């Protein structure tokens, strides 16, 4: 329940896996707005040095914007995620996300974008 | 029949332009200078009539208020001005005896019938003329005379 | 949203809850005693057809063999009766889900035949159903013997299935704790006995829908690679397997109850959803009810998604709130409304979504759940489920009370028809051959007219886009009785079958002339030569050139005034392909104000032409290119002539009309040389306007003339002067000047004069009227000129509603944008109805919503209060509240005119006439006698005065460009012209041909009110006298006395006509 989730969060606030568990319960109760609320709560209250937990919340929210969201929200969160994290890594995460979701045309557009932007230094 | 009330405007005049007038209430439909001079000349033994100021009629056709109730920059009661003291006293002793001719010993049918000005076609249709086609020479002259 | 839905589900639960002493013992008594009698029934021998007939004629009770009855030359079997072997309760009562439904409900009662009566081939050719009818007949006769003749009984059909005839018992009386069961008209109203079959006796794999289980041909139905040769009878096959498998369904459902007991409020809310959405388990209503809702909910508990993971909003540890949100989401989006006919199917446990086959399949039983459902009801459920999705997806306005009603299945376009297919070979173009009798389960004419009208009204564009003029369709078999008495075998009908065609139209391509098709083939393709085109069309197949260089098989319809090209479509194709069974459509509302142009009546082009094209060429670019001491900043049209709200779609010329002078706000750049006094500001506005006028007259468009006239729409502002520009094609445009320091100084005039202590109300009214005149009309017209592209019914809907309020004489005090937002309330927030695809439907929607709205506790919020209701509890100052995101105040177009508001004025009369409209449409129907809507009663008036105008004949209609008055010959063509009305002098005789009572009642809307208040057909805003100076109305004023003036004391702030007493 949400009260159980809030108790485990006041116990462990940096815990991104519990953050995604709480918003995933919000996916199961279909309140995607409160899921966004929980995701931004993670983005604020997860501490400064926990980059892996931040990117976990980030890539989960990108999964939301590709699965249940739309083009404008996924592009603005892509912009914010590269603004606050590493561009190459959030781009590769959205690329693997497109690979998983089957959206192969916009996957190809993202691929040509990232070989333009970051093919200069990434061989991967 | 229309009833007209007459009381003295004299005990509340500190302004000189309101000198020697009459406090009229319920002036009839389209009550103007012509209806007023007609009634004061039909009253016998009466002086001279000059002017109605504050003739903002507040009854005889519908709406919430009148037309000139507030000075925009900074009650159907009219101010009927007469010649002088003698003309005021004569119209008072005339409207008094008219109010007694309500019960006059021949019959009460000697009261004056108030003939109206009915709105004729063009005579009223000058309202359409003043909403849409007024005189540009007068409008130009007024706007330059103020804007200068 | 969530907690509100929880508490609102609880209040509906405690409102439609039940009584325990009612349930047990009122149902229990008859259940036990009926089972006692049904077990004291005796069994008879195995008897043939001749013995069956020989006892069935002599006894009072008859059999129920559906057509066709088996002859003795086709019937070789024997039929018996035996003792019933089992008893169970099914439906909603064994699950305890039942609710108090005010009409009726039936508790279905299974009895199962013994296994020794049947034969292993009896699922072939109608045999088992004949044994079933005989079993029911013997149960009937012996229950008539052992009830001692006290309870009545009728024959019926179960779920409208013509292959399940049943008996339903009815009671007659009520005592305390006896047998009798009348007062409970929900639980104890109906006890419908059903004859069924045991479990797993017939081969379900041959009971598959694709196998034809009626053998009528034996020559050539082989050597065709399996069984496509014998045609599939899915209704018959699915019906047989469902009758044999009524049982384990309720077993699985009871399992789902005790795994989640939220199933109670779940199917309670689902049942009220279906009961309000007007469907049912009847095959006439789609065959979708509580049973289908429950079993779909169950299989969606045990699955539903593609990867066979559980339905995420359907874990067994949730509540009915999220369960119903889950079912409306799934029914809308995955595979449960129309997608289970076009693009996918479901599985039972382990349940899945796969991308093939129209079926709601269950596997271990081989059954379609949606066998009674067609694509018509499919797309209906898709629309309803999308509406419920957005209604429970919003989070600002409560949506628990709005529940949807089928305005798509009951539109204004109720095309009644009488089709007598007697005999069938001459009065029906499709041969109802034995193959058709095998396929159709007595709904052949229904499926036929479904396909005929859908392919008749569907179009096909050039980019592959399947765009039509329809999105929904349903035939409603009016006068179809599912109940019949005890002395007749079928349900016969002697009055024929009425077929009702209720279509929800597509307004983006409704009124299009062109019907589109496939590429006109080099060789004639099957799509060109099928039953959708040249053969199906006949004489209206032709070849038309496009704007895109491809040439296709096409049609050319007609655009006309009183009715629709879709009405022409349905009449001609109905008469061609069903038969010559007639069509009439006589609901007259398209007889509006008819604009005088070419091709009466012009579609959405004339308003565009005159207003927008004359605005562009020429005055706007010229006024923007003038030289002046101050540069212009904006030229924005704010009229109904732009925003599609004008009562008259205007023409070239009509200077005599009301809304022809087009008001536009103009302004100059930010300059501080304007004075600090209002008279001076208005005079500088006049001077600038005179400079504009002189240059407009001196340049080469000098065939245009100008004039600078005064205005009196505002109080205490006598110096307002405009420019009405007289375009060469007869357009009129009033320009006005808006200034920021003008606004701030009038706020100062509202501020000051503190001493007299009684001026702030009139200061507030003049301030708010001035803000209305200058500020917000830009944003209003941009919003509605944006919305007109997605809602195309708006301008004729506004013309209809403003015509009704005009013929009822209230829009003299009612502003037109008030009516505009009132109709945009029914348009842009269309819950709980569909989109208005007809202007007539929109008019009726505003009329019924205004009949069902109260101004006392409910305000109007439209997506285009608690500080006012407290100071105004009786609401003498304000009746309506219309607030938007554009105006959050809600008192801007309502209380600024000074509407009198007791219960004896314009507003209460408005309320009452809307009520009477709702009453008459509910009582007598929609016929030719509706025009009591458009004639006024002239009751509840203290003094009545008729007026007459000093005009010649056909005036003023001919110069208001409306075409009644046949006495002017040629009103249906182009005989009237206005370039001769384009005058030679601006004096008389140009304004003499105007109507005088309009501005007479502006003065009679300029002095009294504290004596009395009246309303006439004159000052009706943006509307002239014409349509209420024809037979459709009359020129009258009706003056009422206000209740505040009965008798009062002698004051000076009196104003009224008082007499001495």
């Amino acid at each position: 329940t949400a009260s159980d989730f809030e108790r485990l969060l006041l116990g462990q606030p940096d815990s991104s896996e519990l953050w995604i568990a709480y918003m995933a319960s919000q996916m199961q109760v279909n309140d995607l707005s409160s899921a966004r609320q929980i995701a931004e709560r993670a983005l604020k209250t997860i501490n400064i040095r926990e980059e892996t937990e931040k990117l976990n919340v980030w890539i989960a929210y990108l999964n939301l914007e590709v699965a249940y969201g739309t083009d404008e929200t996924v592009q603005e969160v892509f912009k914010r995620a590269c603004t606050y994290n590493d561009d190459r890594e959030v781009h590769e995460r959205l690329a693997s996300i497109y690979i998983q979701s089957g959206k192969y045309k916009e996957a190809e557009d993202l691929f040509e974008k990232i070989v333009k932007k970051y093919g200069s230094e990434a061989p991967h | 029949v229309h009833y007209l009330y007459v009381r003295r405007h004299a005990p509340k005049i500190p302004t000189p332009t309101d000198s020697r007038s009459l406090f009229v209430t319920n002036v009839p439909v389209d009550s103007t200078e012509a209806h007023l001079r007609a009634l004061v000349t039909s009253l016998v033994g009466t002086g001279r009539f000059e002017k109605v100021t504050f003739e903002d009629e507040s009854k005889q056709e519908h709406s919430l208020e009148g037309k000139s109730i507030i000075d925009a920059a900074q009650g159907s009661t009219a101010v009927v001005l007469l010649a002088d003291e003698k003309s005021v006293e004569q119209v008072l002793k005339a409207i008094a005896k008219v109010h007694k001719t309500k019960k006059y010993p021949v019959w009460g049918g000697d009261g004056l019938p108030d003939s109206k000005m009915p709105p004729l076609g063009p005579v009223w249709l000058k309202s359409h003329n003043r909403l849409s086609f007024p005189d540009p020479s007068m409008l130009q002259a007024s706007v330059d005379a103020f804007s200068t | 949203r969530a907690r509100a839905f929880v508490l609102e589900t609880e209040e509906m639960l405690d409102s439609v809850d039940l009584d325990y002493s009612e349930a047990f013992d009122g149902a229990d008594a008859l259940l036990h005693r009926l089972k006692g009698s049904i077990e004291t029934i005796p069994a008879h021998d195995a008897q043939p057809l001749l013995d069956a007939a020989a006892k069935l004629e002599k006894k009072h009770k008859l059999k129920v063999p559906f057509p066709s009855p088996p002859p003795p030359q086709n019937s070789n079997y024997k039929v018996s009766f035996a003792t019933p072997a089992q008893f169970n309760v099914v439906g909603s009562y064994v699950a305890k889900t039942m609710v108090r439904t005010q009409s009726a409900h039936g508790i279905d009662m299974i009895v199962v035949l013994p296994e020794s009566i049947l034969q292993e081939k009896d699922y072939l050719d109608l045999r088992y159903f004949y044994k079933r009818a005989y079993y029911l007949a013997v149960v009937a006769a012996h229950l008539q013997k052992d009830l001692k003749g006290e309870a009545t009984l009728s024959y019926e059909y179960h779920n409208g299935n013509s292959l399940l005839p049943v008996l339903s018992v009815k009671p007659n009386g009520e005592k305390d704790e006896d047998e009798k069961k009348k007062k409970k008209g929900v639980l104890d109203y109906r006890i419908r006995i059903i004859p069924c079959a045991p479990e797993s006796f017939f081969p379900r794999q041959k009971l598959h829908l694709g196998a034809g289980l009626v053998r009528k041909h034996k020559e050539g139905e082989q050597q065709a690679n399996g069984q496509p040769a014998t045609p599939a009878t899915p209704f018959y096959n699915s019906t047989l397997v469902a009758e044999s498998s009524y049982l384990q369904y309720l077993k699985l459902l009871r399992q789902t109850e005790k795994k989640c007991a939220a199933f109670r409020n779940a199917c309670i809310l689902g049942r009220i959803w279906l009961q309000q959405r007007g469907f049912g388990s009847d095959v006439s209503k789609g065959g979708f009810g509580y049973f289908e809702w429950a079993v779909l909910l169950a299989l969606l508990l045990q699955g539903g998604p593609a990867d066979t993971k559980g339905a995420a909003p359907l874990s067994p540890s949730l509540s009915s709130t999220q369960l119903f949100k889950a079912l409306i989401q799934f029914l809308s989006v995955t595979n449960f409304a129309e997608k289970p006919c076009v693009l996918g199917q479901a599985k039972p446990d382990l349940a899945g979504f796969i991308e093939n086959g129209p079926i709601l399949w269950d596997s271990a039983r081989q059954l379609n759940i949606a066998f009674k459902m067609g694509p018509w009801s499919a797309d209906l459920l898709h629309q309803h489920a999308r509406w419920t999705r957005k209604l429970l997806a919003d989070g600002a306005v409560d949506q628990f009370q709005p529940t949807f009603i089928l305005k798509a299945d009951l539109p204004t376009h109720t095309y009644d028809l009488v089709a007598r297919m007697d005999p069938e070979k001459v009065s029906e173009a499709a041969p109802d051959k034995v193959a058709h009798e095998a396929r159709g389960r007595h709904w052949q004419v229904g499926h036929k007219v479904y396909r005929i009208l859908r392919r008749a009204l569907s179009d096909k564009n050039m980019e592959g886009g399947e765009r039509a003029r329809l999105i929904h369709l349903k035939v409603s078999p009016g006068f179809s009785s599912s109940s019949w008495s005890l002395n007749e075998k079928p349900q016969p009908q002697k009055a024929g079958t009425p077929i009702e065609i209720g279509v929800l139209f597509d307004p983006l391509n409704m009124a299009r002339t062109v019907d589109r098709g496939p590429s006109a083939g080099p060789s004639a393709e099957e799509k060109e030569t099928c039953e959708k085109f040249r053969r199906f069309w006949g004489e209206k197949s032709e070849l038309r050139r496009f704007g895109g260089d491809t040439i296709r098989e096409t049609l050319v319809w007609s655009a006309q005034t009183p009715f629709d090209l879709c009405e022409e479509i349905m009449r001609y194709i109905l008469g061609l392909h069903l038969r010559v069974g007639q069509l009439q459509d006589d609901i007259v509302f398209y007889g509006r104000s008819l604009p005088a142009l070419l091709s009466i009546k012009p579609s959405d082009t004339a308003l565009f032409n005159v207003a927008r094209k004359t605005f562009t060429s020429f005055e706007r670019d010229l006024r923007d290119l003038e030289d002046l001491p101050l540069r212009i900043r904006h030229v924005n049209p704010i009229c109904p002539e732009l925003r599609h709200s004008s009562l008259k779609t205007p023409s070239f010329g009509p200077s005599k009309s009301g809304p022809r002078p087009m008001e536009v706000v103009i302004s100059f750049e930010a300059s501080g040389k304007w004075p600090e006094s209002l008279i001076a500001i208005q005079r500088t506005k006049i001077a600038f306007l005179l400079m504009i006028g002189r240059l407009l007259e001196r340049f080469k468009p000098g065939e245009i003339r100008t004039h600078v006239g005064l205005d009196d729409a505002r109080y205490e502002t006598e110096n307002l002067a405009f420019l009405d520009v007289i375009y060469a094609s007869g357009a009129c445009f009033r320009v006005r000047i808006q200034a920021d320091l003008e606004e701030s100084l009038l706020e100062r005039q509202t501020k000051d004069k503190t001493t007299e202590q009684y001026l702030r109300q009139r200061a507030s009214t003049q301030l708010a009227s001035f803000r209305r005149t200058f500020v917000h009309l830009p944003l209003h017209t941009q919003y509605i000129t944006t919305a007109t592209t997605r809602f195309p019914a708006l301008s004729p809907t506004i013309r209809l509603v403003k015509h009704w309020f005009s013929v009822h004489k209230l829009s003299n005090h009612f502003p037109p944008e008030l009516l505009e937002l009132f109709v945009l309330h029914t348009f842009l927030a269309p819950y709980p109805w569909d989109v208005p695809s007809s202007p007539t439907t929109g008019f009726l929607r505003t009329l019924l919503f205004l009949a069902r709205w109260d101004w006392r506790t409910d305000p109007l919020i439209i997506d285009t209060l608690d500080a006012w209701r407290k100071l105004d509890p009786g609401m003498q100052h304000t009746v309506l509240f219309v607030a938007t995101a554009h105006e959050q105040s809600g008192t801007m177009w309502t209380s600024v005119d000074g509407h009198p508001r007791p219960s004896k004025v314009v507003a209460a009369r408005m309320t009452a006439l809307a009520k009477s409209a709702a009453r008459v449409i509910r009582e007598q129907g929609v016929d030719l006698d509706v025009r009591r809507l458009f004639v006024p009663s002239l009751k509840e008036y203290d003094v009545l005065l008729y007026l007459n105008t000093k005009v010649l004949k056909s005036a003023l209609r001919t110069y208001i460009t409306v075409d009644p008055a046949t006495e002017m010959n040629g009103g249906k063509g182009q005989e009237i012209k206005f370039k001769n009305l384009a005058p030679e002098t601006v004096e008389p005789p140009l304004p003499v041909a105007q109507h005088p009572v309009d501005v007479l009642l502006k003065q009679l809307s300029a002095v009294y009110d504290s004596a009395a208040g009246a309303s006439g057909t004159g000052p009706l805003v943006f509307f002239r006298s014409d349509t209420t100076a024809t037979e459709e109305g009359d020129k009258v004023i009706g003056a009422v006395w206000n209740p505040t003036l009965v008798k009062r004391k002698w004051r000076v702030n009196l104003p009224t006509s008082y007499k001495p007493v």
